């Protein structure tokens, strides 16, 4: 499904992006709700895995973007 | 399907199913500095033709690549089926591939605008794919209709020989006329009277004598032929080719037939009653009308063109004397609310202290009458 | 404004107009040209010429008839060769009464040797052909008693 | 050759060359109250194609058949070869299958002399049989030219606006006339002055007045426009 | 289709669909004076109606067959299909058996011209066919007015 | 009778000569339609048989027939 250029990109951009781990913890899933929800409704797992765009899905930066401006926020 | 690669589409024809998958290879030309990525969607059938976002484009099985790849992008065109196999049906909807810009196409360097990405797209069946039935081989029928390029004011009328100078519609007018002349069908069908030739329109041939019935030679009698010098026998049309087919009082000019140089010509004015009045002699049909010097010379085999006319009235004259007799149709019929196209000349009307132009009308220019008449 | 339609002709000589005072001016080719003893087939209509105590018929001559004129201008055909050899046919008797020639620069021709205008009957039908090299050769006409016996 | 057979022939059209061998059938529709016999013979390429007597059929490999057979005449088509294998050409000479009649056809019984012996010819390429090269794909371009049958007495001249009356060739006229109107190409180019509407022949259309040059107004002086 | 066997067109009344092959059985046996041929052809439901010349007959899977045969032809008529089975509509398009005159039929002998070859048809379902739905055997009304033939 | 459509097509024949002299639309609504275009009454033969046809739509074209004169040639 996606294919970086990086064959033919040269090497004037940067593939992965090197950053140090989310200072936090993983959270639990389901897991929780199982004892106490009347039901717990499984999705197809083709949704599972597909990176999809959301909803929210665009954004544009530009010159006249000044650092702070928010370019997004999302909202689990 | 088998239309997207011409040996299949050629061989379609010959068997009645086919079923498999393609494969296609899409190819782009562009340099180390460009910039943008394009999007393959596939989209299974049974979904519809609406417009998507990129974001959409991207919750189908897809593929995104950089405008700088070298190597073609193969995509696999699967044939998801609802059924066995298909049989050579519109209703059979197929797996679509749809590509969509994805990001903006930035290219550096000193920018020639003019710089653009060019794709190309190629397929081609995998072992997978097979056709089914072996059937008849291919051919058809056909095929079209064209019409010649000549502007209405470059033509020739078919009912009264001049140039077409008018193009109207008139809903006043009698809407289904029953014109002899100019007929003929899309499919080369001449009807009525309708000569091949405009300068056989509204003009005859004819024996020309002069008999004594009142006693006081002054009346042609005039025993019809065809104009190419051949006999006219009452037929399946109303009278000779070209005769006029409407009424009034015509002005003719009779001039003995040019066969060959030197034939000495002798050259008479008459005015013929075309319309059915009345006691009444005159009939066309059965070949042979009477004109008379305009007294109010010529004789043997004569030629006659029309001069003027004196009281035109567009409906048929009398060409049977009272007898029914062959005649194209009304035109017609229209939906409501369509109205006949006209091609329009004028006729001298005389008078009489007055001669003034009077308009007829026809259905097409003697040009297209020929061209139908010779397409077939 | 005005319309001119043509009445007679006196003094008629088939040859053109000056139209334009003795300047050069546009002008379609002569017809032609011809193989060594082919003729230019003639439609023919009689204008009528005056006098003057005396109208006679007087003929003139063109190279297609109008209709044909108009077929050839409506279906911009695709041409393949120099001519298209043509049977002109009694379709009704069936009889075929000679071949002929029609280049494309829109001229007929047949063979023929007599001197001697040769008249056709009208009735009259012609049919392609081929194509075609320009120096086909016809079979001609006139001609005239042409059986012949081992004796 | 490819087109003996429809899809072969279709297919010629998108590779350039062929070899190999094909099968002939040959179906006879007779009664048990019949006889004759019918000869098939496998003349090779090179030959010539002289008329040849039922004896010299003979001479070539042959099939005859009697017409009472029920079961169809397989025969097979060689691909007798000179060269490795054809490529698309009017010079290749290939294998060929003569058919005469071999002994005349004589039928018993209330003979009924509209009675014949029908013959079909079926042919189908065998596993031998291969296309060479992949070349672009099929299509041309034409098409042809017709005229309308409509005779010349039935026509309107050209050049005077009556109809046409004679059909003539005469060699003591001029030979090359300049004619300006009745041309046009056989393409559809028209020339001169020549226009669509046999009512516009010898015809014109101005704007007219009477100007003074002599001063005596007898004289009109017509601004031609065109005849629309 | 059930309508090519009278035992099978009666029990179509009382179904609703079908699938699977017949067995079809042309008989011939003219008199051994007689000469001529038939072609039976199998033509693929899709390809529609088209006025087929004996050329194009060859075209499709064919048999060809001598009138004077005794022994008769026995072709399966295949239930080629685009779907899993068939429904009793107008929207279904079956496989066709067209069987046409390959050569002229003439009689040799003292030929009588009374002498006409009469065929026959005879057909039984292959064991793959099979009906499908039970429903209510009919629905097949035809209430056609008519007029009195009085003259006026 | 149970109606299926808007008109029935009738044939008006001699039945003892065989002739059909023409063809008609028995509309459902209990009147005959033939198409003519003459203006002018027409008459015809009074003996004269009626068979129907089909339905039938209301907008089945008739047969004029009528004019019975072809006017016209060919060839």
């Amino acid at each position: 499904s996606s294919v970086d250029g990086a064959s033919g990109a040269g090497q004037l951009v940067p593939e992965v992006n090197a950053s140090d781990p989310l200072a936090m913890d993983p959270v639990a899933g389901s897991s929780t709700a199982v004892a106490t929800a009347g039901q717990v409704n499984p999705i197809d797992p083709w949704i599972i895995n597909n990176f999809v765009q959301a909803p929210q899905g665009e954004f544009t930066i530009s010159p006249n973007n000044t650092p702070g401006d928010v370019l997004f926020d999302l909202s689990l | 399907g088998p239309h997207l690669n011409p040996f299949l589409l050629h061989l379609s024809q010959m068997y009645n199913g086919w079923v498999g998958n393609m494969r296609v290879r899409i190819m782009l030309a562009g340099n180390a500095f460009t910039a943008g990525k394009i999007i393959v969607s596939c989209i299974p059938p049974g979904f519809g033709s609406h417009n998507l976002t990129i974001a959409q484009a991207t919750l189908f099985p897809h593929v995104i690549a950089d405008v700088r790849t070298l190597d073609p992008i193969e995509v696999p065109l699967e044939d998801v089926r609802n059924v066995l196999f298909h049989n050579n049906d519109r209703n059979q909807q197929t797996m679509r591939l749809v590509c969509m810009l994805y990001t903006p196409l930035r290219t550096g360097g000193g920018t020639g605008d003019s710089f653009v990405v060019a794709g190309r797209v190629m397929t081609c069946p995998s072992p997978d794919f097979n056709f089914l039935f072996l059937v008849p081989a291919a051919a058809a029928a056909a095929r079209m209709v064209d019409l010649p390029v000549i502007q209405p004011r470059l033509c020739t009328h078919a009912r009264w020989p001049a140039p077409v100078y008018g193009l109207l519609v008139d809903p006043s007018l009698p809407s289904n006329p029953q014109w002899q002349n100019g007929r003929v069908h899309v499919d080369g069908t001449l009807l009525g009277t309708t000569p091949i030739s405009g300068s056989w329109v509204s003009c005859f041939a004819a024996e020309a004598a002069y008999e004594f019935q009142s006693g006081t030679g002054e009346v042609a009698t005039f025993t019809l032929i065809e104009q190419d010098g051949s006999a006219y026998v009452p037929g399946d049309r109303a009278a000779p080719l070209g005769y006029p087919d409407f009424s009034g009082q015509l002005e003719i000019e009779v001039q003995t037939e040019t066969t060959k140089t030197g034939d000495k010509l002798k050259v008479t004015t008459f005015e013929m009653i075309l319309g059915p009045t009345t006691n009444a002699d005159q009939a066309p049909y059965q070949g042979r009308v009477f004109a008379s010097v305009t007294a109010a010379l010529v004789d043997g085999r004569v030629r006659a063109v029309p001069r003027s006319i004196y009281g035109f009235q567009d409906t048929i004259p009398e060409y049977n004397d009272g007898l029914l007799v062959p005649l194209a149709p009304p035109i017609g019929p229209f939906l409501p609310g369509e109205v006949l196209l006209r091609f329009r000349t004028y006729m001298r009307q005389i008078d009489t202290a007055d001669a003034a132009a009077e308009a007829i009308d026809c259905a097409l220019p003697q040009e297209f009458v020929s061209w139908f008449a010779s397409n077939a | 404004r005005v319309r001119a339609v043509p009445r007679s002709i006196y003094g008629f000589q088939d040859t053109i107009p000056e139209y334009n005072d003795g300047l050069l001016v546009p002008l379609a080719p002569p017809i032609g040209p011809f193989l060594p003893g082919e003729v230019l087939l003639r439609f023919r209509t009689y204008m009528r010429q005056i006098d003057t105590a005396d109208a006679a018929a007087e003929a003139i001559d063109c190279a297609l008839p109008q209709e044909f004129v108009s077929w050839f201008a409506s279906n911009a055909f695709t041409v393949q060769s120099e001519a298209l050899l043509l049977r002109y046919r009694n379709t009704l008797t069936g009889q075929l009464l000679f071949e002929c020639k029609l280049y494309n620069e829109g001229y007929i021709a047949l063979s023929y040797s007599g001197s001697g205008p040769l008249t056709f009957p009208t009735d009259g039908i012609f049919e392609v052909v081929s194509w075609v090299p320009r120096l086909y050769q016809l079979a001609s006409v006139g001609s005239l008693a042409t059986g012949r016996m081992l004796k």
